[PDB]
């Protein structure tokens, strides 16, 4: 997700639930400190990555661990 | 703010300022070049970044440069 | 099972985190005048053929590697 | 008059001058390449008509021309198809013992040892298994003999020939002018009447009089040869009186509105035909016969040159209501002057009824012996959901290309156009909170059931169990359409289908149709189908309302429809386009109707299909596992994907040894997309330089200099190898797994 | 057993080629020949002069990732 | 003076009320139609027409649309929430694409580009190679 | 120096036709200018330009 | 032998790879009858794979235990028909279709437009060119002892690293 579709297709959802947030009755009371904005590009491959590697990684690990140790041999 | 700087083979084209979505460019008096004028970039505050006047520039290497610098409300593009 | 696949993929996080910090020493820390014709210097001085010619050689190993199990497939 | 017709003589001259000139259709391209890119944007323009002339004459005829050159490589296909089962196929042993022979058009060459491809499959005869369906719909026609299906080949490739005649002559020598193509209360009148009434109506007069008495006798167990010719069946009423005894009459009972003298042909019996498993043709007759009653009258509701009839432009401008202001004004300019806007509806439309097509034909199979061909079943209802599929967000692209080139806001002040463009704000975060809402709750009921099942808990899943979500909306609704037959269609024999209950249909052994129970694993699957539609729908919904401006870009639609981005102020502008809002959604499409075909594929397998024995013991494909195992991410894992790939995997040194083949061909092209999708252009053009400079090095390089793949080209080719490794690697599992079981 | 190494050999050429290319064009190139001024880590130059994503020395590390993990593998 | 319009919900929010808001004027011979850049359409009065907007862009881009399809031109202004008003587009009543007798210099190398110090050269200081 | 029609070599490193030869079309005679010379060339480069302005210490002159 | 390969004439189990590969092709062509097109075809496949290892056998290939033939790539001139030869061969057709394409870029390029010739070929002028590739290793070879195969180090442009 975080690799294939880029930053300004989430900027401009961001912005329709920064106004719907600030349009809804008794959700008015409340205000966040920092202006909601989406990750940005070298944030989003950096994320992208991370999810990639550690998907890679732990989905390997539970393979070879558990093939092993349920054959033993 | 972005950092918004004009090299010396400017030519005085006035492109960059036609492209320029935020007014951050104008094109002021100089006895340099044929056209006798050079970019400038006096209000580099409300320069948003989108690099749409280095498309527009047509020297080699480009004249006109834009930096990435510090984010503010205006530079980051919001409406909220 | 479990140590040697740990090793090796800590190895592949060491290998890539070499080259990317002999990344980060050419563009804030090396200095042209300090190693005129140097043996560091040179290397950029043909730096198109290093990257040409490792190219080449991946091409080629690409190409009849993935050729040779297609053909047994 | 005002329907009249136009034609402009000699518009173009026909000459080989242009084709030597590639790119002569733009202004740009025109000049010559000078980089590698040039090739790249000669296909990519070339048929956008639109960017190539400011005349909106010479676009449409530029269109009209298209379609008949369109036209005429569907009719090269039909022609191809009709002649490879009348010279390389089983039909004549197929015809003879349907149940046992298996069905193939095609036959390969051996050359390099692929001659195994040739499977053993009965009549003395050897070939590739085809499982598109043209024996049975042959045997609906009343074929019977390789004869016939040569004229068709035949009229098939006059008809192709009369096609590229016609394209050539409306574009050269008779181009018709403006005025004739903005005639669309004639055309409305012609394609109701004309194409779909006098097409049922012929179509009927074919099942009646040549379709309907050759199925009597080969369901009787007559065997071809002693049938007549379907022309012995238009002369001697006695040969046609013996199946049905009311030609005796002739045709005056229908002179004299007695036409309940026909119950013999024009049946509403239901269900299907216990002999063949297929729907009564006695009841496909009287369907058509109605239609065609039903198309011709509507072909009368607009006004052309006689006074009587409906203007489209009075009824539209009459609906406005007091939330929609001016309603309905302006849609006929807009209708009426521009070609995007009219396949935003038609191709919304066309790809809504691929859908529909796909789930009216395995629940009331309409051609004899399919049903039980189980591989026919899950390929025809697949290619009509991918078909669907890209129809669909097709609509929605070119609702975005209308809303950037062809949308203007002076012909549009405060009308239901303009009024969605003011709230769009409030659709898209609305949307997106249906989303949010549907994705937590639908997916998160598999988590639970996965974690609970993981820690020792089956007793608190979501399952038929534990905590029960039955869908009581849709089992209140099957109830009513088992008790429809006598009740709300009272001269209805017998249920519309056998899926919403009632008896069981057998042909051969094998099961033609059951009732399908619905429990709350099917429930969980629905708010699947729900979700992934709802969100595909947000993609391009907001594609089409931002087009033109955003709070992010307010000059969206000088950029254009297709741009890279603005760059990378402003945060990130990439894929800000309506483009990329069409290029993201197609993988959700992807995803929607991949969970499609997963969850039919599944639910025949477990709770449909299957053979019996004595005593009517049920014996279905895999067993009844489908109410215990689709709870869980890990039974989907494990009991469809990993136990059914057994066909695919273990396909070597057989006859469906191509489907492993491509199966990995597949698994190889898709992960080659990601490549594509991952990285972007400016590191590839560095790539480039320095193997450029190896070239300069050796004194030669190309004059058309290489350039990388754009940033718009390089998310094109990876989406585009995305697609077919994805339903490439899914066509590959699906039909060695359902040839094996078929 | 050949066959194997063939294709473990293919990985470490590339994902050589990757790392090594981004070093040596971490400084400058025919399409940005001011890539110092911009630093290690940067969204990209642009859509101007066909279009800059993953011009950065950074990219480079972040693209031979996905190469450590398949080679590894 | 405000043009005619039924209202969008892609006007302002908070930001204006509390941080700087924006408002353009410009002079119509006639009554015309045009796009809102937040809006889908208005219909602008004869004589001076006065709009308040969120962002200088979405102030400039209706400007454009202003300029080469409808032939007027027009004034940008800031407006803060304790009153002050600024007076930015055109600066000195000369658009910046036309040169103007009085104009300075900001922001000029007097080099060409390649003529930029290296990064180890400017080591350990405040500062950066384009800023030299 | 050049004169009009001469052809080049482009010594200027960060220029896209560094050691590339191509063919003068106008000195300006004013000194003013700092880039007098307008060059033109048959290749376009990645904004698809097909000439520059140079100084005179930045081209070599072929025979 | 060499890995302790054995010769594919003496293999115990490629013997028995020939037996199963006729024996399933016979239990295939018995359920047709003997004048009809499967079983000629059927026929026809089993005299190509009964060739198939009779060729082999004589061939001189090495066997493994897995009674398939495996190749030597030493340089081992007693396996020459295995890589060299055909290695041979192949270089000769690879370097004649670059020699001759390089010939091309080479010819066209003096000329107005020479980007016009690339895309819509100058047949003629092509076909003479693929043909003079015959003798490349004499042709490239008196260009790298003239000065015309290799540019000099000023008239390549580079990156402004170096
Ligand atoms: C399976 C998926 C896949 C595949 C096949 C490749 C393939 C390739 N990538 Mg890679 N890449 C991938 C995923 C993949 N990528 C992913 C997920 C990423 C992360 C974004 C990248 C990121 C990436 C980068 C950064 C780089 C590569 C590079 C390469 C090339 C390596 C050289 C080579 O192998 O030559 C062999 C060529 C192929 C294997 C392509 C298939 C060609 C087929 C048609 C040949 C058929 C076999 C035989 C020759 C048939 C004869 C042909 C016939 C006409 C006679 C090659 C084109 C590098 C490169 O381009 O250097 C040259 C490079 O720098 N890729
Ligand atoms: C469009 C649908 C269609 C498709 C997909 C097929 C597919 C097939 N047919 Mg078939 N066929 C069709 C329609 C179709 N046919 C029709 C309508 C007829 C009746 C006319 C036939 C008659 C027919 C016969 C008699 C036979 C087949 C056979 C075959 C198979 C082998 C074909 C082959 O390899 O030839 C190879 C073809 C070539 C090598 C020709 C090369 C074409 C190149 C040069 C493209 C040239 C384009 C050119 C550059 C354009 C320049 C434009 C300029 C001249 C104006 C293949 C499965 C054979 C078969 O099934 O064997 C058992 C066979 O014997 N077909
Ligand atoms: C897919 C694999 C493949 C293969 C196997 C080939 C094979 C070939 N290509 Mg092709 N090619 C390919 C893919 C391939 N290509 C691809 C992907 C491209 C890119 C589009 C090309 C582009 C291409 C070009 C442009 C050309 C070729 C040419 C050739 C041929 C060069 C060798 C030759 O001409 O015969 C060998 C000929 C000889 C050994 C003759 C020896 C010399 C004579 C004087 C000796 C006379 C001896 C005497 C007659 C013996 C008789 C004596 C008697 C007593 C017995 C060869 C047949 C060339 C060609 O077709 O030739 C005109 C050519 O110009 N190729
Ligand atoms: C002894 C080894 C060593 C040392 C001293 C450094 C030191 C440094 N590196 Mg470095 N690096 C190393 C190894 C090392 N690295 C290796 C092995 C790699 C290869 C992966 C890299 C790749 C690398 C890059 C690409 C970059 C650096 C940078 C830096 C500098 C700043 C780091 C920073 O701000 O981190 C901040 C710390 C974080 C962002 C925390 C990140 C945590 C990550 C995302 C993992 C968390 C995921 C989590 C574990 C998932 C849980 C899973 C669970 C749910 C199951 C610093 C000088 C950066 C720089 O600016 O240099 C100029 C830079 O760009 N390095
Ligand atoms: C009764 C009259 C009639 C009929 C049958 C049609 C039929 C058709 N029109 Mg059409 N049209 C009509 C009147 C009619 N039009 C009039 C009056 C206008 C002017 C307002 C138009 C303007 C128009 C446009 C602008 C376009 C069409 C298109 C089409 C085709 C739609 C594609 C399709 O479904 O393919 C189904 C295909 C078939 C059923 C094959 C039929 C092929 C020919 C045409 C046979 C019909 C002739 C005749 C009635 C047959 C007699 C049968 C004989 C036994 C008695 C279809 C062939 C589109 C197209 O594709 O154009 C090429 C298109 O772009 N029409
Ligand atoms: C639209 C297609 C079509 C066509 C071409 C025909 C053609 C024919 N029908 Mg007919 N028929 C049709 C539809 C069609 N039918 C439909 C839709 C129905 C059911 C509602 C019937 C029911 C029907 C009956 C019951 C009979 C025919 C008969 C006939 C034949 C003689 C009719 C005649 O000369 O009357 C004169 C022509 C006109 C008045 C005009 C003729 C072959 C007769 C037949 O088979 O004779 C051997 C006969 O008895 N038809
Ligand atoms: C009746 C259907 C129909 C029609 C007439 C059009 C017509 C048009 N579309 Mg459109 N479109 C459609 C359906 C349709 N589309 C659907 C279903 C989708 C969703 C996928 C789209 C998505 C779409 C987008 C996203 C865009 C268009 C564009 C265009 C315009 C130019 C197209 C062009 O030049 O392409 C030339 C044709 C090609 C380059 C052919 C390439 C096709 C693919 C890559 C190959 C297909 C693979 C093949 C089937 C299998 C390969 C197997 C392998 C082994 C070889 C033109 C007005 C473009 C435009 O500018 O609009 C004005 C544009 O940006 N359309
Ligand atoms: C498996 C991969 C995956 C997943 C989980 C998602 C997830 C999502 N994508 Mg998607 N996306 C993907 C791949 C994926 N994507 C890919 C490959 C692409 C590239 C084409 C995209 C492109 C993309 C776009 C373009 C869009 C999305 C959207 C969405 C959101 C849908 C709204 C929703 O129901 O969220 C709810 C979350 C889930 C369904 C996943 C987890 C469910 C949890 C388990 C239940 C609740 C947990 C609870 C809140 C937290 C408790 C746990 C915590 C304490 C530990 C969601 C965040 C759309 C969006 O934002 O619309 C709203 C949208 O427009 N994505
Ligand atoms: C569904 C509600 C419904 O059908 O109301 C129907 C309601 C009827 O509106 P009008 O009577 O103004 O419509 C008159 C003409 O537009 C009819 O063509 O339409 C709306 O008000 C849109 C409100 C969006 C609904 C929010 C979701
Ligand atoms: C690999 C890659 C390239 C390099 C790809 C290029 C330059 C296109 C090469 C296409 C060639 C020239 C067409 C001919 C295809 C092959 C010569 C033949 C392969 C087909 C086989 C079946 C033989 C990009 O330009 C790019 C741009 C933007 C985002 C991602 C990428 C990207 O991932
Ligand atoms: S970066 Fe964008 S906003 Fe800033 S001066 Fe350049 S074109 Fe104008
Ligand atoms: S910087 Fe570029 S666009 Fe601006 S005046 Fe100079 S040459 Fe013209
Ligand atoms: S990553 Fe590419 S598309 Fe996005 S801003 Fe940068 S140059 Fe433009």
């Amino acid at each position: 997700m975080f690799l294939i579709s880029w930053r300004g297709y989430w900027q401009e959802l961001i912005e329709t639930l920064v106004w719907a947030h600030e349009r809804t009755p008794l959700a008015n009371l409340i205000r966040w400190r920092d202006k909601p904005v989406a990750l940005s590009i070298v944030q989003a491959r950096l994320v992208g990555l991370v999810h990639f590697s550690v998907g890679y990684i732990l989905t390997y690990a539970a393979f070879l661990i558990a093939s092993t140790s349920g054959k033993f041999g | 703010s972005h950092s918004v700087k004009i090299y010396d083979t400017c030519i005085g084209c006035t492109q960059c300022v036609r492209a320029c979505p935020t007014d951050v460019l104008e094109m002021i008096p100089w006895g340099g070049c044929k056209a006798k004028q050079i970019a400038s970039a006096p209000r580099t505050e409300d320069c948003v970044g989108c690099k749409r006047c280095e498309s527009a520039c047509p020297t080699d290497f480009l004249s006109v440069r834009v930096y990435l610098w510090h984010e503010t409300t205006r530079s980051m593009g919001l409406a909220y | 099972a479990a140590l040697y696949t740990h090793h090796q993929y800590i190895a592949g996080f060491l290998m890539v985190g070499a080259f990317a910090h002999g990344a980060i020493f050419f563009v804030r820390d090396y200095d042209p005048e300090l190693n005129k014709n140097n043996v560091l210097a040179r290397m950029l001085e043909h730096k198109e053929a290093i990257i040409s010619h490792l190219s080449w050689a991946s091409l080629f190993l690409g190409f009849h590697t993935l050729g040779l199990y297609i053909h047994n497939d | 008059k005002n329907v009249q017709i136009f034609v402009e003589k000699d518009a173009v001259e026909t000459s080989f001058e242009k084709w030597s000139q590639p790119g002569h259709f733009s202004r740009t391209l025109a000049k010559g390449p000078k980089t590698t890119t040039w090739i790249w944007n000669l296909h990519a323009d070339a048929h956008d008509f639109d960017s190539q002339t400011n005349s909106l004459e010479e676009v449409s005829r530029k269109i009209f021309s298209a379609h008949f050159g369109q036209l005429a490589a569907i009719f090269l296909w039909i022609s191809g198809m009709h002649f490879h089962g009348a010279y390389f196929s089983n039909y004549s042993a197929w015809l003879s013992d349907p149940i046992k022979i298996k069905q193939s058009s095609q036959v390969v060459w051996p050359i390099v040892g692929q001659e195994i491809l040739n499977a053993d499959v009965g009549g003395n005869f050897q070939g590739v298994q085809t499982t598109s369906g043209w024996f049975q719909m042959w045997r609906a026609e009343g074929i019977t003999s390789e004869v016939e299906l040569y004229w068709i080949a035949i009229g098939g490739l006059i008809m192709s020939a009369l096609m590229l005649f016609a394209g050539w002559f409306h574009y050269h020598k008779a181009a018709p002018k403006l005025e004739w193509f903005q005639n669309a209360e004639s055309m409305m009148n012609h394609h109701l009447a004309g194409l779909l009434g006098l097409g049922c109506l012929s179509w009927s007069g074919h099942q009646i009089h040549i379709a309907l008495p050759i199925n009597k006798l080969l369901d009787a167990g007559v065997s071809p040869q002693e049938i007549p010719l379907p022309h012995e069946f238009l002369i001697n009423r006695d040969l046609m009186a013996q199946l049905y005894p009311s030609f005796e009459k002739g045709l005056t009972p229908f002179f004299s509105g007695q036409w309940g003298v026909y119950s013999d042909f024009l049946t509403f019996k239901g269900g299907l035909n216990p002999v063949t498993g297929g729907l009564w043709l006695s009841d496909i007759a009287h369907h058509h016969l109605a239609l065609s009653v039903l198309f011709i009258i509507a072909g009368h509701m607009y006004r052309t040159n006689w006074g009587i009839g409906h203007s489209m432009k009075e009824i539209l401008e009459a609906h406005k209501g007091p939330f929609t202001g001016e309603g309905h004004k302006g849609l006929y300019e807009i209708l009426t002057t521009s070609w995007h806007a009219q396949l935003a509806i038609n191709l919304a439309m066309i790809g809504s009824l691929s859908i529909i097509v796909a789930h009216h034909m395995y629940a009331m199979p309409p051609y004899p012996y399919i049903a039980t061909d189980y591989a026919t079943q899950l390929s025809l209802f697949t290619h009509h959901m991918w078909i669907g599929g890209f129809c669909v967000v097709g609509g929605a692209a070119h609702g975005a290309i209308f809303m950037v080139r062809d949308y203007t806001p002076a012909n549009n002040y405060n009308n239901l156009l303009d009024r969605d463009l003011r709230h769009r704000d409030e659709i898209i975060s609305n949307l997106n909170w249906v989303c949010i809402f549907l994705g937590c709750h639908a997916f998160g009921f598999y988590i639970h059931n996965d974690t609970m099942r993981a820690l020792g808990r089956p007793q608190d899943m979501f399952s038929d169990k534990a905590i029960q979500l039955q869908p009581i909306f849709a089992q209140w609704i099957q109830n009513i359409h088992l008790l429809a037959p006598g009740t709300t269609a009272p001269n209805a024999l017998a249920t519309t289908s056998y899926a919403f209950g009632g008896d069981i249909v057998e042909v051969g052994g094998k099961i033609a149709m059951m009732p399908i129970k619905l429990g709350t694993a099917d429930f969980m699957v629905h708010h699947i189908h729900a979700f992934t539609i709802h969100v595909t729908v947000l993609i391009l919904l907001k594609g089409v309302l931002y087009a033109r401006s955003s709070k992010l870009i307010p000059d969206k639609a000088n950029l254009g429809f297709r741009f890279p981005c603005d760059g990378p102020g402003r945060g990130g502008t990439c894929q800000s386009s309506s483009w990329d809002h069409v290029f993201l959604g197609l993988f959700w499409m992807y995803n929607a109707i991949s969970v499609v075909i997963f969850h039919f594929s599944w639910k025949m397998q477990s709770d449909v299909w299957g053979t019996v024995t004595a005593d009517g013991s049920i014996s279905h494909i895999t067993g009844g596992n489908f109410a215990q195992s689709s709870i869980t991410i890990n039974g989907w894992l494990r009991d469809f994907l990993w136990s059914q790939a057994s066909q695919v995997i273990q396909s070597y040194g057989s006859a469906s040894s191509a489907y492993g083949l491509i199966f990995l061909g597949a698994h190889f092209i898709w992960a080659f997309s990601l490549m594509f999708l991952f990285s972007g252009r400016g590191y590839w053009q560095e790539l480039i330089e320095s193997i450029v400079w190896a070239h300069n090095k050796l004194n030669f390089a190309p004059a058309i200099q290489p350039r990388a793949l754009s940033i718009t080209q390089g998310r094109a080719v990876g989406l585009a190898h995305y697609l077919l490794g994805g339903i490439g690697t899914t066509w590959a599992f699906f039909l060695a797994r359902s040839l094996s079981i078929t | 057993d050949f066959l194997v190494h063939h294709a473990i050999a293919l990985g470490l050429h590339v994902t050589a080629l990757i790392l090594v290319k981004g070093a040596l064009d971490a400084r400058g190139s025919k399409l940005m020949p001011d890539k110092k001024d911009f630093g290690y880590s940067f969204p990209c130059d642009g859509p101007g002069r066909g279009g800059t994503c993953d011009i950065s020395a950074w990219d480079a590390f972040y693209l031979a990732m996905f190469w450590m993990l398949n080679t590894i593998g | 003076p405000s043009p005619i319009f039924g209202g969008s919900t892609g006007g302002w929010l908070r930001k204006a009320q509390v941080e700087e808001k924006y408002v353009i004027t410009w002079d119509s011979p006639k009554e015309q139609i045009f796009e809102m850049p937040t809006g889908g359409a208005a219909i602008m009065r004869e004589g001076p027409n006065l709009l308040k907007l969120a962002r200088k862009e979405q102030c400039l881009a209706l400007g454009t649309r202003l300029r080469s399809k409808y032939k007027i031109k027009y004034q940008f202004y800031r407006v803060f929430p304790n009153g002050e008003v600024q007076y930015l587009h055109p600066k000195d009543g000369v658009y910046p694409e036309k040169v103007n007798a009085g104009r300075q210099g900001v922001g000029q190398n007097f080099r060409s580009i390649g003529k930029n110090v290296s990064p180890i050269e400017v080591k350990f200081t405040g500062k950066q190679p384009y800023d030299l | 120096g050049p004169k009009r029609g001469a052809k080049v070599k482009i010594l200027r490193k960060e220029s896209y036709w560094y050691k590339g030869t191509g063919s003068v079309v106008a000195v300006d005679q004013d000194p003013n200018t700092r880039y007098p010379v307008v060059v033109r060339f048959n290749k376009v480069n990645y904004a698809n330009v097909s000439t520059n302005n140079y100084a005179l210490d930045e081209i070599q002159e072929v025979e | 032998d060499i890995s302790g390969l054995t010769p594919c004439k003496e293999s115990k189990q490629f013997a028995k790879r020939e037996k199963q590969a006729l024996k399933k092709l016979q239990a295939s062509l018995k359920l047709y009858a003997d004048d009809s097109a499967p079983a000629l075809a059927i026929k026809a496949t089993m005299e190509k794979t009964k060739k198939r290892f009779d060729n082999y056998g004589k061939y001189g290939l090495l066997c493994g235990s897995d009674g398939l033939p495996h190749l030597i790539v030493s340089g081992d001139q007693r396996h020459w028909g295995e890589f060299i030869t055909p290695g041979i061969l192949f270089l000769y057709i690879a370097g004649w279709i670059g020699w001759v394409g390089r010939s091309y870029l080479i010819a066209i390029r003096d000329e107005k437009k020479p980007t016009q010739k690339e895309i819509i070929i100058d047949v003629p002028l092509a076909s003479r060119l693929l043909f003079r590739g015959f003798s490349w290793p004499v042709a490239a070879y008196r260009e790298l002892l003239n000065g015309e195969l290799v540019d000099a180090a000023a008239a390549a442009a580079a990156a402004a690293a170096a």
